């Protein structure tokens, strides 16, 4: 599995030499192209993405497109090795905090910070509304797991997200319902044949960016898999109607 | 002073090993 | 044979010491002219004829309120020595406090500390009571225990202090000085009990149904907690806790010694009837969050070590009961590396109450200390008024012109964000 | 000790001054013949702030009297408690200074300069703990605005390390009885940028409106104004003479509301002001005071608070009330007006409380704020100043006094430097 650094920055030596042994081992050539860029003497200063700002006259589902296309540029992380640690538990302040500075570093990211950097994002605007979704699924005879961000701006629902694969992480405000989303993300899924097996769904994040408050992500969870879809709308339209209502606590 | 350009090998590095990663992902 | 002798610096600081000798002199039957009408041995001398005074150091850089207590009602219990006076406050200056105006009156002070702690055979710690927000409180202190550090290595000092809240306040400059206390705080005493006044403000309102409570409701209530801790060197009981035991069941690691404290049950007079007030009663009103005298929410943290100091009618098999129901309870969310996380302790006396306050004369009562992570909070809001304000600059001029020096203010922040980062890097799992 | 000396220049200055020693005799139980016929002990205490004993057990008050014109303490003596000043501490000269400026700081002010400094230098050594020095005097004139900026400089340079307060009264454009107004404001106020650490700027227009529209007064004389100055000035100085809950001195409030060094120009206020007819339709409590307080109406300068916002703002409340109600009060206040409050500030407000209200009332409060909006004045004044120095008016006779012409011009620099700095922050 993929591990995560967590000596801060710089990278220490013993983390150094394990993503280099990992990266040499997978790679099936090896050490050609490793050697290569480890004793490389110039190589070309990657950019700076600069941080989009939020303008009145443009329209929000652009916003939402604008960060996606920032977050594409970023160049989604799959050498296998986490950079900044995060904790699910942890107060929200903390992860504000590992946000704006991942924000200041500009590294390689995975599913997980993507949507923490999506949270920081859209933090600035009170009619935009975000959640996180979270699928357990089964497939070759493992289990794997994805995370994704909700939104709810304008009475419509879209997601973003992070992927290796392309239409798993990212959709536009164009849904009526919570279900067609969830029901979306189901066949892009099966066009893998990857098997979901259980779906989670939290609660909408607040929007005061220094506050102790936890990220909650299993309010709601279904075995989808086992049940037909119709009670699975109907439950999930009623969760979205306790949710949108702040019923929920 | 070196910190800086340390961070600057850092990531010159690991972005060209990401990309040559994304390419072998495309090969797979 | 067992001591500890209380000092009281700033208006915030005496004004506590007012309301905590009050009630001393009550619970052991002194009169306010210090005449009784062994057990007073911990915070009273007897110098012949039954003549009782205080171990008590009172200082204050103004002159008012140490005026004040010597017309008060209690000219005749202090010796007049102990009283000592400046000429001109620090003005909610930390650089006024500790280096221009602290340096006049320091000596005058320690050397009563060498007569006091000379009179003593055993001696177990100190008792101090300040103030973060001001300038005497803040510098002042610093002065004292830094001195007192270097002069005793091997005692135990227990700072009492009164954080500032969140949103209540009543200073501009309150954020300056706090962050340059935190050096003093940190580093010499051993174990600091952060105190707010808008939690107290909440619980007056709530508990004891009050819609207009002064500071003298406050200062009862924590007179209540401070005697509620130093009871078991006093009284005797089932199990008997003096500062040492406590000091090594509370702080894991050097660095942390910063608990929260509570009390239980805090009730009016006229809700007493309505109420049982069991062992069980009380034990799970501690834990609740509308509680905490610190204005944090204790349910977005989790419980390092915690201490129970019961005293009045109460019997072990009860705290023994009471701990396994709050065990069973999945909110109250403890650490992993403390699987046994409660400190007991038991002892006969049961509470006192003043005649002029407005507290139940309940039969039982509980004093609750907890090492939780949820303190960070409470500080972390203050670090944020740091930066708003040292950004610009302001007001860093007054303190540079009494001879502070500048990089002390970013030592300070950092000294402090690396005090945050250690509290949080504990309490992750395994 | 941290006794006060205080200094009376120019006739508004001289009877604003009897005024405030008269109330100040009065809140103290102290007879106009200098005897003490109080009741309690509290007025003893802390009787050496503003008194000195003598023989006889009499209390004479710490004050110096100066003006270029023997008139004005010939009133001064006449009026009611007149007599409790020692004569020696009055000093006059042979002719007032005809609104001249350089009059009253080069040719005639300085051949009495060395008189008050005497004065002033044997007070100062009748006492131990000296906390600081004011002034009450005009900047509109040439007897109180140059004479009254000399004394400040040389006690200056004498004690650098104390403090000084000067309540100074500036001149108003509509209410205006004098035409070189503008010149002689200029020149003192760039004087009292340096040599001043706190200047409560009072206008005569705005206490004018208090009196016509809050008291219902239908022929308010000069008596009135300068009895509510008075209570504003005794106001301030509370905490050193009584205790209370939370004290504040002078250096705790100039800490407080001095971000800047440059910036310490207040304007201060006062609650309750009720009229006496409508005395018995308030309930005088905490909240009706903040919201007086706070009143736009209620600004002793003639000044919209709303067209700036506040730095920093104190309140000295005056009874035995409650700490939560205050707390609630100045938060709330800060709350809904966020607008007109700094962000870079977390808290604004510096409460505190005393328990000795005045005689006739059971609450009070003064209110000082440091508002951006002060600047307004400054510029109304160099509109003044530019009109009248562009085409060299009435200049011929400042001239004639040894002055030289660009003075005018670096004050004028100074005046365009202050206010800059004061719209900065906004
Ligand atoms: N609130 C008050 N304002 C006053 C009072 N007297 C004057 N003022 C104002 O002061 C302004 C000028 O004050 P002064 O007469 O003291 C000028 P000064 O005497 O210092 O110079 P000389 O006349 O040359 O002696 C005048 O425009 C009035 O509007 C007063 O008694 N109370
Ligand atoms: N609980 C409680 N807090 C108080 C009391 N008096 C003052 N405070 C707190 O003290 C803080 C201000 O600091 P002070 O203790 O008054 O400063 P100081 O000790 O007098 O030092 P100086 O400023 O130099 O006079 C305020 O924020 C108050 O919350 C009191 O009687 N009880
Ligand atoms: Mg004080
Ligand atoms: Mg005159």
């Amino acid at each position: 599995l993929f591990h995560v650094n967590k000596s801060g920055f710089p990278i220490d030596s013993h983390t150094w030499e394990r993503m280099w042994m990992h990266v040499a081992k997978v790679h099936p050539k090896g050490g050609e192209m490793v050697g290569a860029i480890r004793n490389a003497a110039f190589l070309a200063k990657p950019s700076i993405p600069q941080v989009p700002n939020y303008r009145l006259s443009m329209t929000i589902p652009d916003w939402l497109q604008a960060i996606q296309n920032y977050m594409k540029t970023l160049q989604y992380n799959h050498t296998g090795t986490q950079f900044f640690e995060i904790r699910k538990m942890r107060p929200l302040s903390g992860l504000m905090e590992t946000a704006k500075e991942m924000t200041r570093e500009s590294l390689p990211i995975k599913a997980l910070e993507a949507v923490i950097l999506g949270i920081y994002l859209t933090n600035g605007q009170p009619s935009i509304e975000r959640f996180p979704i979270s699928f357990k699924t089964y497939f070759s005879g493992n289990y794997f797991h994805h995370v994704v961000l909700g939104i709810y701006c304008n009475g419509r629902y879209g997601s973003l997200g992070m992927s290796r694969r392309a239409e798993l992480m990212d959709k536009p405000l164009t849904f009526r319902t919570l279900s067609d989303l969830i029901f979306d993300f189901e066949d892009s899924y099966k066009k893998y044949l990857h098997t979901v097996k259980k779906v989670k769904i939290g609660l909408y994040v607040p929007h005061e960016p220094h506050s102790f408050q936890p990220i909650e992500w299993k309010q709601l969870v279904l075995n989808v898999s086992k049940m037909l879809r119709a009670d699975i709308r109907k439950e999930l339209e009623k969760y979205a109607r306790d949710m949108r209502m702040k019923i929920l606590k | 002073s070196a910190q800086q350009e340390l961070k600057q090998r850092q990531r010159a590095e690991i972005y060209a090993l990401n990309r040559v990663m994304t390419e072998l992902e495309q090969q797979q | 044979m067992r001591e500890c002798i209380s000092i009281h610096v700033g208006q915030a600081g005496v004004q506590i010491g007012n309301a905590c000798w009050e009630l001393y002199c009550l619970e052991h039957g002194i009169q306010p002219d210090g005449q009784m009408p062994d057990s007073f041995n911990t915070f009273f001398s007897e110098t012949g004829a039954g003549k009782h005074v205080p171990r008590a150091v009172f200082v204050d850089l103004e002159p008012t309120v140490i005026d004040e207590v010597r017309t008060g009602t209690y000219r005749q219990l202090f010796h007049p020595e102990q009283l000592i006076t400046g000429k001109e406050d620090a003005a909610n200056n930390y650089a006024r406090g500790h280096y221009t105006i602290g340096k006049e009156i320091i000596d005058l002070v320690l050397d009563r500390i060498r007569k006091l702690a000379d009179q003593c055979t055993g001696l177990q710690g100190f008792l101090v009571f300040h103030s973060f927000g001001g300038g005497t409180g803040s510098g002042f202190t610093s002065l004292l225990m830094e001195r007192l550090s270097v002069d005793y290595g091997k005692k135990s000092k227990l700072e009492f202090s009164i954080y500032p809240a969140p949103q209540v306040s009543t200073a501009v400059v309150e954020p300056y000085n706090s962050i340059l206390t935190t050096h003093t705080t940190l580093e010499h005493s051993d174990c600091a009990f952060m105190v707010d006044n808008e939690a107290i403000y909440d619980i007056c309102r709530r508990n004891l149904d009050i819609e207009r409570p002064t500071y003298t409701n406050l200062n009862r209530l924590i007179s209540q907690i401070v005697s509620s801790i130093t009871a078991s060197l006093r009284f005797d009981g089932a199990l008997n806790v003096d500062l040492t035991e406590f000091q090594t069941n509370l702080v894991p690691y050097p660095r942390i010694h910063f608990p929260l404290a509570t009390y239980a049950p805090v009730i009016s007079a006229e809700k007493a009837y309505h109420e049982q007030l069991s062992v069980a009663e009380i034990t799970n009103a501690c834990f609740e969050p509308a509680n905490q005298m610190v204005k944090c929410d204790p349910r977005h943290g989790k419980y390092m070590a915690c201490c129970l100091l019961y005293r009045g009618d109460v019997v072990p098999k009860d705290v023994n009961a009471a701990i396994a129901t709050i065990k069973t309870k999945r909110s109250i969310q403890f650490v992993d590396w403390c699987p046994t996380g409660f400190k007991v302790g038991i002892n006969y006396q049961p509470p006192t109450v003043v005649p002029g306050g407005d507290l139940a004369k309940v039969q039982r009562a509980v004093c609750m200390l907890s090492n939780t992570t949820a303190i960070a909070e409470a500080w972390a809001r203050l670090d944020h008024k740091f930066d708003l304000m040292y950004a610009k600059r302001a007001f860093v001029h007054w303190y540079v012109g009494e001879g502070m020096e500048e990089g002390e203010f970013s030592e300070a922040r950092e000294d402090m964000a690396a005090l945050e980062k250690d509290y949080e890097e504990v309490g992750v799992d395994s | 000790m941290r006794e006060i000396v205080h200094i009376q220049a120019g006739q508004c200055g001289n009877q604003i001054g009897a005024k405030f020693w008269e109330v100040i005799s009065d809140e103290h139980g102290i007879d106009p013949t200098g005897s003490y016929h109080g009741d309690s002990d509290l007025q003893l205490e802390r009787i050496n702030v503003y008194y000195n004993e003598a023989a006889g057990n009499k209390y004479v008050p710490r004050a110096i009297l100066v003006d270029l014109e023997p008139g004005t303490m010939d009133s001064v003596r006449s009026g009611p408690f007149g007599q409790i000043f020692r004569p020696d501490n009055f000093v006059f000269g042979q002719s007032g200074a005809g609104n001249n400026w350089a009059k009253g700081h080069y040719t005639e002010g300085a051949e009495l300069v060395d008189s008050v400094l005497d004065v002033v230098r044997k007070e100062s050594e009748s006492c131990d703990c000296l906390q600081g020095f004011q002034l009450t005097h005009s900047l509109g004139g040439g007897t109180g605005s140059g004479m009254g900026t000399l004394l400040i400089s040389k006690i200056r340079e004498e004690y650098p390390d104390r403090i000084m307060n000067t309540f100074s009264v500036v001149p108003s454009p509509k209410v205006s009885d004098t035409v070189v107004e503008p010149y002689n404001a200029t020149l003192s106020v760039h004087q009292l940028v340096e040599n001043t650490d706190e200047t409560y700027c009072i206008d005569n227009e705005a206490l004018y409106d208090i009196c016509f529209r809050t008291l219902k007064l239908t022929t308010p004389t000069y008596g009135d104004l300068n009895h509510l100055v008075s209570a504003t000035m005794s106001g301030v100085t509370t905490c050193l003479r009584f205790p209370g809950q939370l004290n504040a001195d002078l250096r705790k409030l100039a800490v407080n509301m001095v971000p800047f060094p440059r910036l310490h120009f207040f304007m201060p206020g006062f609650a309750p002001l009720t009229s006496r007819g409508s005395q018995q339709y308030r309930a005088l409590t905490v909240p009706e005071l903040t919201q007086q307080m706070f009143d736009a109406k209620n600004m002793m300068a003639a000044c919209d608070p709303r067209h700036g916002r506040y730095l920093t703002v104190a309140a000295v409340f005056r009874g035995r009330m409650s700490m939560k109600e205050v707390d609630e009060q100045m938060l709330n206040v800060q709350n809904k007006n966020s607008s007109y409050f700094v962000e870079w500030i977390p808290n604004n407000v510096k409460t505190a409380v005393c328990d000795i209200p005045p005689r006739g009332l059971k609450m009070s409060a003064t209110f000082i704020g440091n508002s951006t909006a002060i600047q307004e004045l400054f510029k109304r004044i160099s509109e003044q100043f530019t009109a009248m120095f562009r085409r060299k008016a009435f200049l011929h006779w400042y001239t004639g006094e040894g002055m030289d012409e660009m003075e005018f011009t670096e004050a004028e620099s100074n005046m365009n430097d202050l206010v800059s700095e004061y719209q900065q922050y906004q």
